[PDB]
């Protein structure tokens, strides 16, 4: 129970701030290396707590 | 020729890139970083007998002409007051003009400067620095 | 580019007020700030988790040629000696010269330094540093 | 044109004024002055509450060829040696070069350092410097 | 960064408060607190085999500059001369300011010792000592 | 800001006064107190039950610059000698320069140890503690 | 170089354990033994015959970052008021976070007093002092 | 600022003298003085109703260059061993130099405590402690 | 003189080895080194006696400009934060470009500080120190 | 100069040895000794007429980074806990490197305390007391 | 202006002589002085009430080309380690090429700091610094 | 100016002697001494009726840097262990290098302690205290 | 005309010179001397009394190409490491060019920093620096 529902809060707040980060779609500038990157920093923020 | 042949960055071939957003008609930028290091010593001997790190220790600073519109404190991303007790971390990027690509990724930044310059006959000129968590590259 | 259209802010284009009235004739002005930005680290990790503020400074510079009349002393904003003392708050606005638009504010100025020249072959100016409680603009 | 039009002093429309006597042909002088001015801080804020003056700091320096008659060191005016036990409060004053008035004075000046330059193809130069009471202006 | 997702709390975000009112520019606020442990010793053996607590004595100190008005005499939690007897058990809280939530308290304190301090050109500023019934914290 | 919108005592505007007489050249005043607080311990309980105020006791040390007239000794105030067998009772009070408005009263002082500081190269020092019996708020 | 080279243990890699929990922004431990020896004297000789050991005493302290939740009280380990009665005996760990390994343990800690420090324009801080029964090396 | 006129003494002025003698390179003299003072408590009240000067106490401690000849011990004033029980009693006496003209004075002195000093590279220095029987001024 | 022949050393004709790889495109290097060198003193002799040596400091700076690929990232010779932890024991030589022959060699570098320069109108350089436990040159 | 022809002992030189095996990484070593010297005073006399040895006094302090393996605990020269009780007497040496030639030597110590710090981003540190049966040196 | 009747000093007219013996090819020399002047001031006013004067010094710098023969060292008027040792009191004066006239002294010279420099491409200068008991003129 | 006019004594000129042997690499001397003086103090009056000398008591330390010979316990002074109750009365001396006059004996020393400090990149270093029977004026 | 003929000395008609070896090709060197001179002060005066000699501190700093064959570091006259352990004295002179007569000699000389840099389009330089006993000159 408890392994799912981290999972589940862990993806909704990824969603929650790719809703911004890339949904926005501002512009095709997007290189996918910044998703790659912008992904690593949300990784070392759930990480370093 | 053209610029993607050479084998050297230069100011010209490097776009400075913000969170969602490419920031442009940046002058300079600077980052700074440390690992305060320090020797062991031994009595018996002169020479240290190795070498340990301590603490990561670490600045960017940023330099650009005041623009017209849009500017850095309509935008908040470096601003003033007790505003600050609410402005969140601020990622920085540093990336190929051409490709759109990543050189390298500041993560975490946020403020610890924030400056400006006014002279009769020339530019608005400011001045930021931010201090930062991690420096990083990838691919 | 075109007079209207300059994208970058210039002292042809900017005027400092102070107290309703124009500082004709500046040199300079330099703005600058601290944050006292501090680092929070830990034993099991060489970074720094997470920065923090803890006090805030701010400082304004101005420098202007000493006016016949109107200058700061005459003007009442600034005087010496014991007559501070008697001398309330004061305000300074940067304003555009075109749009008639503050660009930025200051709130709460008082003096910390303020200094003459007096050369020969050359304009008398005066040098001042003030500190203010916040800076601030709301477009 | 005429001197007396323009809204800006310069160095040659100043006259350099000591008790009862002109100084004349000064090459130049400064006059700093400090306010000590302090924040205030509280918990539960970062920026500073108010400023406060502390104290009254401030200095006069002057610079100025060894003339090769009744000099600073023959008038005593500067001077040397366990005779600085003799030598009393001096004012100085920065007086309108066409019309003999005053543009600021100094109150209360005495010596805290003199100095002087000797050099094969130069002139022989002099610094002087003074701590004084208070600075001020009237009329 | 922001106050709201700091992990750590620092005398920027924290406030002081006393009877239900706030402290006026307090800049420390110490809590110093003992058990009185002791280890229970034996013949036979080294060691102690257990440790039992003793006593509760409480301790906290409150450093503040002096307000012009509203300070702790004018406001009635401390008193000079014969004034102290009568007045009654006080309670000191700490509160973080954005939710108004109490850290800790200070339950029923009762004055000890009080400190002043006047300088030349420099800020005054005063202390006092406090003794507790007891200190706990809940939400 | 002025003198009369500062909320925080300062040496600036704070003056010193002596059997109805300002003191010259004060440099720094401590003011201390005690209420010998005891807390009520117990058999069943660790906590203390109550505090209880025991014993008054207080300190004020004034710190001064020899004048090289009516100093302590030659004003006939606290002295060197015989004399002090015949110094009454004598009252300190501090005061605000600016309304002369009384700050707060030391009832009937008397004196208890006298220090003169003689350093070469530096201004002559002294440091007076008194005893007193109560101390009051006033205005 | 690498943290798996180096030979001697830094801050940098321990991390610190309580009751099997891991403590977030400890920053320092100090860790205290004695054992009380005693020089066993003569008549006729003016050296000791022999050394003997003969009652162990230790303390460690643990410093702190007043965290913004789980802290020392709010965790439920030592802690304000009556509840000290009712915490049992817990232990503490020292341990190499590269690879989980003990470096010593404190077996049977018990709480001593408690500081916590407020400050402005400055980190929260805090000092536990414990006693402890034994501790061992393992790994 | 020159001698004749300033407001305060300072160790530039002062002159210290020995059985009629001047002393040569002293490089400070402090006077500690105590008169014991105690508060007359009560049973039914809990400030002191007055306080009583009990005892005389007077100590002074005099620094000074070892003077290659004519220093305290071959001067008399002081000396080594034995001969210290065949000395007299000793006055001692401030003197401002412009006039000659005592200061203060310390009736009677009489040797406490001898301390020197030698270093690589540097001054020999001294200290004498003396107690006296009385302390006064006149004129 | 001819190319073989020049009796001193050059940039043409050095170039810097690192792990095998040559540092191609190198601005500047500095080597830095000092011995805590100490001289002993006495009493009846101004001069120092002998000097001893007391900590060896070793230090070299390298600038480079930032290469395509290759970099010092790139290479594995370099990284940020908490990459650094994880890079054993680094070598630097100084190879003669005619010959192939070692000019200096370092032992055991480890890195100090790392720099940037992402400025327009410019090509970009990377700026590195390094200590290292002795420098060294075996022809 | 060099090591061979140097007057004086410096740590550079010195090896510390203890069962013999040197010390890994001491960082100082201090060796405190008294005599307990007391002065035969009489009736009929001021000074005392000779001087007689009472006890003999012996303390060792060492002061070493912690080891990440082969410290004093686990070396077994040092222990904790219970165990310190089934430890032997242990030899403590100090030699010269170049001749491996003992110095001094503390013939047979035993531990008193035991004293160790853990820091932020620091080196971790021990320190050890001994007491010893005597002390000597010979060839 | 024609030779004789330059009001104004220079290196063509003026001559330095130092016992007797004028210092040919001098580049240039600097005089130096210091009042130690310090502000008396008091609670209840801003300002220094009075400046006073504690601890004079007194220094000089002399450049001159380094001369085949009667260089400073030759002449007898500075020398090199335990030579300095035996040379009495220097007095210099600096005198007027055109009338024979002393324009300054300087009593009690000893030397501070004496310093070369060998480069090629360029002549030899010595370069020294002295302190002085006092300056002097007496026309 | 030279050694032989200078009029106090200096470290550089002072030698130091031991048993009619001068001591290498003397670092500091110091000398204490006491009169136990106590005052006669009275019914009917405050003041001491007069003082008397009680009891003599003196101090001499040496500090020393650690010779690689003819150390303390290597020339047979103050040692180590056992030696001490056959290391009989010895005298100590000072004494101007320049002309060899004795400036004062210390008669009869005898050792109190002996400290030595070993210190990382540091000189080794010595610290000797001595008692004394009677010091004495000669020359 | 011929180099032999002028008063004064140049860098191409000096030689630098070693034990037993000519140096040449030497860019610059310099010479530092310092007396460590100190003024005594006294009360009743502002200006020093005399002034005293204390410490004799110099260097020696050398600035050469590096040359292709036999350098410094393979003399080793400058060298590096623990080889440092065994480099005794070098004795450093300064020698005229055409007579190969001395001009003045270092006494003593050892390293104390050794430097060096290259560059692309430049030399390689080194800065070599030693500290020394004496300097002296002799016919």
């Amino acid at each position: 129970m408890a392994v799912g529902e981290a999972n589940d809060f862990l993806v909704s707040e990824l969603k929650v701030q790719l809703e911004d980060q890339f949904i926005g779609t501002r512009t095709i500038n997007t290189s996918a290396s910044i998703i790659k990157d912008f992904i690593q920093s949300y990784l070392g923020r759930k990480k370093r707590d | 020729a053209s610029e993607a042949k050479q084998t050297v960055h230069t100011g010209n071939t490097v776009l400075l890139m913000i969170k969602g957003k490419p920031v442009g008609r940046a002058q300079s930028a600077s980052g700074q970083r440390e690992y305060g290091t320090t020797g062991v010593y031994e009595i018996g001997s002169i020479m240290p007998q190795e070498h340990v790190y301590l603490r990561y220790e670490g600045t960017i600073t940023v330099e650009r002409l005041r623009m017209k519109k849009e500017n850095f404190a309509d935008l908040g991303y470096a601003s003033l007051g007790e505003e600050i007790l609410k402005k969140d971390i601020i990622d920085i990027l540093v990336v190929d003009n051409l490709t759109k690509q990543v050189i390298i990724s500041y993560h975490g930044c946020s403020a610890n400067n924030y400056n400006e310059t006014w002279q009769t006959n020339e530019i608005v000129t400011e001045e930021i620095e931010f201090s930062y968590l991690t420096a990083s590259d990838k691919a």
